[PDB]
C-alpha cells in the first residue's frame, strides 16, 4: 500500500497544481448516474473505498479509478459500481464530526500501475504539527466547472490548538487541520485524501471535510481525522 | 417566506448544484451547495424552485 508505481512529483483545491497522470492512483471520482462527479474519495484495498458521510453517497452513485483527465476518453478507467453504503453513526450532521463513510464495492477494482491502495494508519500514530502533507481532487480551482485533470497541493499539518484560534469550538477530536498557507481544498473535493508520506509510503491521515465556504488560501481547511476513525473502519470491515 | 433567506453554500466542500430563490434579481438561480449547513432557499431542480415560488 501507499507506493504509486507512478511517482507524484510536487512543486512543494486552489493554487494548486496539476498531478502527474496516474500518481495517485487511490484516488477515486464518485459519480451520480447522469455522471457527474460530487466528490472523491480513496481504495483501502481492492474492495473498499472511503470518503466523507455528508457526501451521501447511495448505490445509485459509482466509484470511478484509474482516472486522471476527466475530458478524457484515452484512459482505461473502471466504473464500479457500489454494493452497500456504511455511513459511521456518530456522524453528526450538527458539528460535521465524525465525517466518514465507507463505501463496498460490487465487485473488485482491479488494481494496475494507475490503480491501488492508499495506507490506513494505526489509532494511536502521530502526525505531528507543521508536517508537510498532500492532498489531491477534482474540487474547483477558484471560487462553474470543476477541472478536468486531477489537482494536487502541498500543506502543513495544524495543531487543533491553532487550528482553534481561526474555527474555536468547531474543531474536534475526529478533526485535523492542514494549510492556510496559500492553498485550498474546494468544492468538490470532500471524501479525498490528505495524505502524508510515512517511511517511503502514503499514508491516510484526513478525509477531505469542511473549510472556508470561499475556499480562502488563509484558513485552515478541515480533515476527518483518520486515527480518530480507523478503529471503526476496521471493525465495518472485519463485520460486512 | 422562505425564498427570502440567502444563498448558503455553507463549509462542506462538495459539489452540489443546486437551485435559489435571488431575491435581487427576482429569479430561481442555480449555485453550488457544499453539501451540508444549507437552510430551506435550497432546491434540487429549477422547475422545483420555480414550482414553489416565482
Amino acid at each position: 500500500c501507499g507506493v504509486p508505481a507512478i511517482q507524484p512529483v510536487l512543486s512543494g483545491i486552489v493554487n494548486g497544481e496539476e498531478a502527474v497522470p496516474g500518481s495517485w492512483p487511490w484516488q477515486v471520482s464518485l459519480q451520480d448516474k447522469t455522471g457527474f462527479h460530487f466528490c472523491g474519495g480513496s481504495l483501502i484495498n481492492e474492495n473498499w473505498v472511503v470518503t466523507a458521510a455528508h457526501c451521501g453517497v447511495t448505490t445509485s452513485d459509482v466509484v470511478v479509478a484509474g482516472e486522471f483527465d476527466q475530458g478524457s476518453s484515452s484512459e482505461k478507467i473502471q466504473k464500479l459500481k457500489i454494493a452497500k453504503v456504511f455511513k459511521n453513526s456518530k456522524y453528526n450532521s450538527l458539528t460535521i464530526n465524525n465525517d466518514i463513510t465507507l463505501l463496498k464495492l460490487s465487485t473488485a477494482a482491479s488494481f494496475s500501475q494507475t490503480v491501488s491502495a492508499v495506507c490506513l494508519p494505526s489509532a494511536s500514530d502521530d502526525f505531528a504539527a507543521g508536517t508537510t502533507c498532500v492532498t489531491t481532487g477534482w474540487g474547483l480551482t477558484r471560487y462553474a466547472n470543476t477541472p478536468d485533470r486531477l489537482q494536487q497541493a502541498s500543506l502543513p499539518l495544524l495543531s487543533n490548538t491553532n487550528c482553534k484560534k481561526y474555527w474555536g469550538t468547531k474543531i474536534k477530536d475526529a478533526m485535523i487541520c492542514a494549510g492556510a498557507s496559500g492553498v485550498s481544498s474546494c468544492m468538490g473535493d470532500s471524501g479525498g485524501p490528505l495524505v502524508c508520506k510515512k517511511n517511503g509510503a502514503w499514508t491516510l491521515v484526513g478525509i477531505v471535510s469542511w473549510g472556508s465556504s470561499t475556499c480562502s488560501t488563509s484558513t485552515p481547511g478541515v480533515y476527518a481525522r483518520v486515527t480518530a476513525l480507523v478503529n471503526w473502519v476496521q471493525q465495518t470491515l472485519a463485520a460486512n | 417566506s422562505i425564498c427570502s433567506e440567502p444563498k448558503k453554500v455553507g463549509r462542506c466542500k462538495g459539489y452540489f448544484p443546486r437551485f435559489y430563490f435571488d431575491s435581487e434579481t427576482g429569479k430561481c438561480t442555480p449555485f453550488i451547495y457544499g453539501g451540508c449547513g444549507g437552510n430551506g432557499n435550497n432546491f434540487e431542480t429549477l422547475h422545483q424552485c420555480r414550482a414553489i415560488c416565482r
